[PDB]
């Protein structure tokens, strides 16, 4: 078996709005979980995603990702996988580590565009899920860590769809795994 | 002992015709010498490369003798099915590896062969069935053969050391000092591969602890072993003792407990993400190594690997099958060690144990409530080490939790510490049990009171003894009345909270958020 799951408790629970809690403030405490936990997942097979094995960053031959910069003004660009996910992870810490959009201290309020930043956030999170999936589930296999991936994608994916944070079309690239874990 | 020659007997004995028998022999043998202490000649016996010898009927089946107790396992399937006749109803994806295992090795621990030849059979087709159609099972059948094949020449040499020339490893508690350098334990590289490879030399006389391991789901969390052979040792007696030399990867991040200090240089808000991502994967551990009924008395951050950013373990030495051991039975660290074991020893002058009281004459630890201590204990290390360069030296003391070393704790910080003190309670069937834990470790985001909340449902205060003195609690909250005019009628609730022997953390921690609205 390689659809297994740790023990944990009832994640739709977990990621249900508590009573009283204002849902910028549990969207954000909640992505800066869900990056840390893929960010982790991706260095456990970083030296088998490589320029050569990953060309073009991709989640399958079907799902080929371009980079959107958000400083130059250029049409997105298609690298390597191992240059578009590192790419990726420095610029979402660079959100996280940023008070004006995830406000740490309590006077600080969110600003007016913090939704659309974070779902773009989440959007990128789940492409490194797809590409894990389909080009390194091997690596995945080797190292015996099924079972932690699927539970950090499962708790991922109920957090998106209990919120509706990413579109339909853009789960595409896996949403065979994602009707056979949420029944 | 040299137990092993019944089954020389029936071996030989055993017609040239009936191979599986043959197989099921050498195998049986396999299995009893891991078990076994050798002596000198038994070493001799073992190292037997000509006609006639252990070595040599190996080689015939393609059995390397140095092999991880893994592949050496398939490697005995593949010689069985070559010689089955008789097909069984072949289906992959319904068949658990680690079950295979687990069914074949008590067959060669305890059962004759005219009482299981079938299903011994049938059980390494299936074995033998995944190396070849399992593409998990095959990939690492192919990278350990590759492996093994490679290091060859070091083995020979290893084994080829002079009688006058073998390593002396002084012994030594302390981890503070490093890894104590011998011949065999310098990092390498080989052909074409990436990541530096090494070998240790465990001190033990015999592998039966680690052998029953490998066949259980718990080996996942294991550095992965490519090579395991017995070797000549000189000790301070400069008599000639016997250790096994394990082959595996060189480790690339050290431990648990330096990952912690790394994170203190680091961005915050990515403490309680990356504490969660850890400790998952010890909280996995120590539920499925009890499943074994296997215990580890020697949880700290410092005895946990992290390499690729995956926690394993590779000292199995302290592991056990007590789960209610004597305190002289098992081996531990003191500054983790829950209080019913530290009552059994004597301390000197500034508090070192020099030995046992009459206590270890009978007092016997419960190993999955020792265990959820010291995993308690080893989340208070990681907390507090993110802020402080050193530990404080009220570390112990549980009245000073892990959120009161933070200047800026965040909710998940003070529900992580509150989780410290539901695992290090005095008593210990009070504590919160691994799985209790397990299960609320994905609520860490809640606000600390809804947290709190939660924690109530898993593990109501009642079955603490404290249902009395809640209920008064709330008597006076649930009062509209604040101000003085609440504080004389919740006095008489703060005089029974200050007679408690030790301070009962849910108590403590509720008549805060009584004091808060007298005020
Ligand atoms: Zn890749």
């Amino acid at each position: 078996n390689a659809e297994a799951t740790l023990g944990s408790g009832n994640l739709r629970q977990a990621v249900m709005l508590p009573e009283g809690e204002d849902l910028n403030e549990w969207i954000a405490v909640n992505t800066v979980d869900f990056f840390n936990q893929i960010n982790m997942l991706y260095g456990t097979i970083t030296e088998f995603c490589t320029e050569a094995s990953c060309p073009v960053m991709s989640a399958g031959p079907r799902y080929e990702y371009h980079w959107a910069d958000g400083t130059n003004i250029k049409k997105p660009i298609k690298c390597s996988a191992p240059k578009y996910i590192d790419y990726l992870m420095t610029w979402v810490q660079d959100q996280l580590d940023d008070e004006t959009l995830f406000p740490s201290k309590i006077g600080v309020p969110f600003p007016k565009n913090f939704m659309s930043v974070a779902k773009t956030i989440l959007k990128r999170l789940f492409r490194v899920y797809a590409h894990i999936y389909h080009q390194h589930f091997d690596s995945v296999m080797q190292l015996q860590e099924e079972a932690h991936l699927n539970t950090s994608f499962k708790h991922f994916i109920f957090f998106v769809q209990e919120f509706n944070l990413i579109d339909r079309r853009e789960l595409a690239p896996l949403q065979e795994l994602i009707e056979k874990l949420g029944s | 002992a040299k137990n092993t020659m019944p089954l020389v007997i029936a071996y030989n004995n055993a017609p040239e015709d009936d191979k599986i028998q043959k197989l099921f022999y050498l195998q049986k043998i396999n299995y009893l010498l891991n078990k076994t202490q050798l002596n000198d000649d038994l070493f001799d016996w073992i190292n037997d490369a000509e006609e006639g010898g252990w070595l040599n009927e190996l080689a015939k089946f393609s059995i390397n003798p140095n092999a991880s107790f893994f592949l050496k396992g398939m490697q005995f399937a593949k010689a069985i099915t070559e010689e089955i006749k008789n097909k069984p109803e072949i289906n992959s994806s319904e068949v658990n590896i680690y079950h295979l295992m687990q069914e074949r090795d008590q067959l060669l621990k305890e059962v004759e062969f005219e009482k299981c030849a079938t299903r011994y059979a049938e059980i390494n087709f299936l074995l033998n069935e995944l190396a070849l159609n399992d593409k998990k099972t095959k990939e690492i059948v192919e990278r350990q053969t590759e492996i093994l094949r490679l290091v060859a020449p070091k083995i020979k040499a290893i084994k080829g050391e002079s009688i006058d020339n073998l390593p002396v490893i002084p012994s030594y508690k302390t981890k503070e000092l490093g890894n104590h350098v011998n011949n065999f334990n310098f990092k390498f590289t080989m052909s074409g591969w990436e990541a530096p490879f090494v070998f240790r030399v465990e001190d033990r006389h015999e592998l039966g602890k680690e052998q029953e391991l490998h066949s259980y789901g718990v080996s996942k969390y294991f550095i992965e072993d490519y090579s395991v052979f017995m070797m000549r040792f000189k000790a301070e007696d400069g008599s000639t003792v016997y250790k096994p030399v394990i082959l595996s990867q060189f480790a690339n991040q050290n431990n648990l407990e330096e990952i912690a200090k790394q994170l203190k240089d680091g961005s915050p808000k990515n403490i309680a993400p990356r504490i969660g991502y850890y400790f998952v994967q010890l909280t996995d551990f120590c539920l499925k190594l009890i499943e074994t009924h296997n215990y580890h008395p020697d949880i700290k951050l410092n005895n946990f690997l992290v390499h690729n950013n995956r926690v394993l373990v590779s000292d199995r030495k302290t592991f056990t099958t007590n789960d209610n051991p004597l305190a002289s039975e098992i081996l531990t660290s003191p500054l983790f060690a829950p209080d019913e074991f530290l009552k059994c020893l004597l301390f000197n002058k500034e508090g070192d144990p020099v030995g046992y009281n009459r206590n270890a004459l009978w007092k016997r630890m419960n190993m999955p409530q020792f265990m959820a201590y010291q995993l308690g204990m080893a989340l208070k290390q990681f907390l507090i080490l993110t802020q402080l360069d050193e530990l404080p030296d009220d570390f112990r003391n549980p009245d000073h939790s892990a959120v009161s070393h933070f200047k800026t704790p965040s909710r998940q910080i003070i529900n992580l510490s509150l989780l410290v003190q539901e695992l290090t309670r005095l008593d210990p069937d009070k504590r919160m049990t691994i799985k209790q834990f397990q299960t609320l470790l994905n609520f860490k985001n809640l606000p600390p009171d809804a947290f709190y909340q939660k924690v109530e449902e898993v593990f109501p205060s009642s079955q603490l003894g404290i249902a009395e003195d809640i209920e008064a609690l709330n008597k006076v909250l649930n009062s509209d009345l604040k101000g003085e005019a609440l504080l004389k009628q919740a006095n008489p609730v703060f005089t029974k909270l200050s007679k408690y022997d030790p301070k009962e953390t849910r108590l403590t921690r509720l008549a805060e958020k009584l004091a808060i609205r007298c005020f």
